[PDB]
């Protein structure tokens, strides 16, 4: 996870 | 064949030549001076309606004849003069006298109700009522008004997301009465949103389609496999009987949309939050940026909407705690006002609070906005960002909100793939221009700087690890040897911005 | 071209301009004010029957003139005066009068026309009758009344469940003879009810259908399968041919309906449950 | 029948034989003087309009009679003498004079015409504006010109990769208003691209689309199967509507469709990156070489976009960093612009060195160009090459980018009397100008930068050093026998001249 | 060679 599903 | 202009006129005078006329009168003067074949003839003579006859004499006439001539030539003998003399007087005053075409001839028959009528079927969306940005859609307006004699071109209406741009769009169509009738005859607007590499193609497969009579949508064929040479081919055919059109392009996101707008030489309205979508096209491109709403405007969009205005200090405090979170956002101000419930300042201030502890999540709502939150919006920004931007944007959460910040303050949460770090500038600038999710600042010093609902955008969005991470990879090179900016003496303490700094500890340790 | 007034002259003077005229008699005299042509006149010179050469006189006429002027002035010389006359009275009695009939009643029994056939062809349900309530249904009437003039908008008669919204509209249009008829032509009152999100493209699609004429029922394509742009474009095409239309769109639950609504520029009453 | 100029009259004289004439009245006389017959006259003399008299007199009239004298003879006599005085008239200004109007202009605004309409129907590109090179699109259209006479031929406006022949060709018939109009009556711009062997003959399937009439699109049939012979003939059917008709074929791979092309006798202009294919092609065969920029050509392209002109000596001398290291190329140089950002000499600079330490890849931008960056596009070139081409390009990384060096100094590196290796770097700068030949003072050849920066960030990284070490070895193997000036061979046995980019390349892959 | 050419 980097980017929680972009947003 | 004909062009743009004797098309205009054929065109313009179509009321005419629906109230008065008749293609079988025409068709015997016609077969004589070359400009018909026996096949014409006989798809206009046995036709059940009138309509027909007219709509296949204009269309075989835009393409079959060397000139306008054997038209006026026309008109004339069958005392339907009252036609061949309005052609003749715009032919006139389109040769010869240029400019004075828009005042003279083509003006006294503006209607209120046409243009209504051209923007329904051009689907252009129903221009806002209760407040509209003056100065914007007012250059948009003026820009247009500059190029309409162009033959081919870009106008880009860019802005953040929710930033207000295609209601402006909206709003500058619906403005003027000259835009549609006397500087542009039609209008088709279109909304991309394409992020697919078909999307590039159906959008102008709908195009074609936008464009194409209400006859022959019938016979629509299996277009949807056709290649994209035949696809622009019968566009730019089926774009004869198209004088002086205007494309708006609403949300374009990939550059091909743009490449195929200019292979295809049309006239084009565009509104994008990816900026850099213009290098694609080598042509005349102009701009108009949509900014953040100014502190005033946004009073101006509240007492528009019927909120009432304050008294107490801490209550335009409320007001000015609600435009800084927002950081002048016409779309989450929206959501804002439509969430605002009871009405009072304080249920105002209640949301206010909501925002910095539930993000845009708080006060996300049904809005004329496609969006239930601007964070929707967001979404997509991000996902198309560069790889290496993504990771930029997802670092820059550690910063201080609605703050001017340098470079080098930068370079210490920015990653990078030596001692000079000027990459992180270029990373940070294709940030702001694709989405403007920054903030570009030229002098006294090279500074960048993150808005406050872009901020809480990432807050609560970004990976809860990244922001412990990025705040002790900040306390890190913080040690080693108001309207001013912080000095080179004085950046080993970024201790000023504490509060917003003791803000996200607290938010990294739930 | 001339216009409603000189064409409904043209038309209402028929039973009349069939028992005594002749349009060769005014051809030369067409021919010479120059508001006809040779051919024109060809067309309507050789011609079997009168009525012939009455029918073609009658379609050839009106693109050419400016006006109904030389044709007053030709009925007088012709000893058919008992025409020109009940013609330049007529449009005495257009010129000289700035009033004459508005959208009102001279052809009575609206009660087959408005009731019955516009009601039933937009499948308006049978009004109920044992029980009006007045204040509700009024102020539907009155409300919608004062916005027949506007382009576009949206009338919410919203309330709970079962609470009677969607009788009431019933009533709104099948009490008065103005709604239907005066203030809008036509009315399409559709039920909604969708829940998935294929819902909101099909009643669009029945609208569309809706609006289609007898003619071309049988036509209807596979059209399952067009894009939405398409069956945007589709309505407000086949919406050229309905002026002034009232739309009712019984029982919404999601704003995709009222979004295409708002897209398509349409005049809607709706009865829902979600403000 | 008739011809042009007596059909010009018939049709010119309209206006007027609608306001005074009827063809009964010359019936009996043509009926008599024996150009028509009993029947036509039957056709013409019942007819309800005179417009009606007058169409079938005018139709029926031009097939019987050799000429147009027996309706001059005749206008005289019905008192309907102005029109066979203007007639007479015009017979005398034809029959008389042997100069009239030739193809030019008399219908002024070819602006839509030529400009708008034929251009964008025939798929021209929207010429580019803001720096035109004069030289090259200047000798495009002579050279088109002075060949619209015949009936076939190859146009080859060959050069480099994004050296920009393309937006040449877009220019060259966009300027002009000859090449179309006057010199060709229609231009068809297709772009290849093709590499499959499937291409060569889906092109030829656009350019039959490209040629049949609006009517007829929709009846497009399933033509994807259907033979060669057949795509050709319907062609070459289908081009009888086609007079004087021009081709730009913009970026040919496969000399299949140059072959195509000649025998279809076609008329073609060729933007191309390899040279060769023209042996494909038996016949008039002229090539334009799409040359690198020149340094002062550079500044123009510059300027032209609005960057601001040196000062101080190392500005100038970063901008010759520049024009240096993208070895003149219109698609590189423009993507530096695209991304020089603040417009600084400073960011350029800043540009400069991301080009040596990131290759190609450091100021790849969104541009014009189809293509990313300069290695997109040269990837392509590379792919096409013959396997030992693309091996002796493979290793010419360990060169000297912009020296000129002998063919012997060259035979170290290079795989297999050693002439073929100057075979191998022939066919190797025909074939996309990857090379560079330079006849006298001794035949040499020049590895220029935009075509090493390639090479460096693309070979394996191991096959660098290894050609650093294959080179020093055989250095030392010639050592063991024992500025416009040329490298002499007294003088081989130390390439250490170049020891500055031999450590750096060495840098790279030793790592 | 040639890293995908
Ligand atoms: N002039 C205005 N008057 C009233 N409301 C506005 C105005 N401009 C914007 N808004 C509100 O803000 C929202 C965002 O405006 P708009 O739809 O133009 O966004 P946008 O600029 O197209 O953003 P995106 O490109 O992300 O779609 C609107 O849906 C509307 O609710
Ligand atoms: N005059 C009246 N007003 C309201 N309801 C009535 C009346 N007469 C009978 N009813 C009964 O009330 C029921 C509900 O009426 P109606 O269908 O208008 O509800 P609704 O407002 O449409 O609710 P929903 O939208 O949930 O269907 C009717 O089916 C009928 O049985
Ligand atoms: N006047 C000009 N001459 C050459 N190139 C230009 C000019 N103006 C801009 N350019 C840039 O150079 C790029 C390359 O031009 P062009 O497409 O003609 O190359 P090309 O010769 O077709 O190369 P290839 O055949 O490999 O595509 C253009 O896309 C444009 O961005
Ligand atoms: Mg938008
Ligand atoms: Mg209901
Ligand atoms: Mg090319």
């Amino acid at each position: 996870p980097l980017f929680n599903f972009l947003c | 064949m004909l062009c743009e202009i004797e098309c205009r006129a054929l065109s313009t005078a179509h009321t005419r030549l629906i109230h008065d006329f008749e293609p079988r009168d025409a068709l015997t003067y016609l077969e004589g001076k070359n400009i018909f074949t026996e096949d014409h003839s006989e798809l206009i003579s046995k036709m059940s309606t009138r309509l027909e006859r007219i709509a296949n004499f204009l269309r075989i006439y835009r393409r079959q004849a060397s000139e306008l001539g054997p038209l006026i030539d026309f008109f004339n003998y069958n005392n339907q003069s009252h036609l061949a003399d309005f052609l003749e007087d715009y032919i006139d005053f389109a040769i010869n006298e240029p400019d004075l075409l828009r005042p003279v001839v083509i003006a006294p028959q503006f209607s209120r109700q046409m243009l209504d009528r051209k923007l329904l079927l051009g689907n252009v969306p129903k221009q806002m009522t209760c407040y509209i940005r003056e100065y914007h859609v007012d250059r948009v307006i003026k820009k247009l008004d500059e190029m309409c004699d162009l033959d081919s071109f870009f106008l880009f209406l860019h802005g953040r997301a929710g930033s207000g741009k295609s209601v402006i769009a909206s709003q500058a169509l619906s403005k003027s009465d000259q835009l549609i009738g006397i500087n542009y005859d039609s209008i088709v607007w279109l909304k991309d949103s394409g992020t697919a590499p078909k999307s590039t193609f159906d959008l102008f497969t709908d195009i074609l389609l936008m464009l194409k009579s209400e006859d022959d949508l019938l016979n629509f064929p299996s277009v949807e496999h056709v290649t994209s040479v035949v696809l622009k081919r019968m566009i730019c055919n089926a774009l004869i009987d198209r004088p002086n059109t205007l494309f708006v392009f609403d949300d374009v996101v990939q550059e091909e949309t743009i490449r195929w707008a200019q292979e295809l030489r049309l006239r084009c309205l565009v509104t994008t939050r990816d900026v850099e979508i213009s290098n694609a096209a080598s042509q005349t491109c102009e701009f108009i940026e949509v900014t953040s709403l100014e502190i005033d405007e946004c009073y101006d969009f509240l007492e528009a909407y019927g909120m009432p205005m304050p008294v107490g200090e801490k209550e335009e405090d409320v007001l000015n705690k609600t435009i800084e979170l927002s950081s002048g956002n016409p779309a989450t101000l929206m959501m804002f006002f439509k969430s605002c419930e009871p009405k009072t300042f304080e249920k105002m201030a209640q949301l206010n609070n909501k925002l910095e502890s539930r993000g845009l999540v708080g006060v996300e709502c049904i809005t004329p906005y496609s969006y239930k939150s601007l964070a929707m919006a967001l979404q997509r920004c991000v996902e198309v960002l560069s790889d290496e931007d993504r990771s930029a944007l997802a670092f820059a959460v550690v910063m201080p909100p609605g703050v001017d910040i340098p470079v080098k303050l930068w370079s210490c949460v920015i990653p990078v793939d030596e001692q000079l770090d000027d990459e992180v500038a270029d990373r940070l600038k294709r940030l702001s221009k694709r989405g403007a999710l920054l903030s570009g600042k030229r002098m006294p010093v090279l500074t960048f700087k993150i808005d406050h609902i872009i901020h809480m955008f990432l807050k609560h969005v970004v990976d809860a690890q990244t922001i412990a991470n990025g705040i002790s990879i900040l306390e890190q090179r913080l040690l080693e040897i108001e309207t001013v900016i912080r000095p080179e003496d004085f950046p080993k303490f970024m201790q000023l911005h504490q509060k917003f700094y003791d803000s996200l500890k607290n938010f990294a340790c739930c």
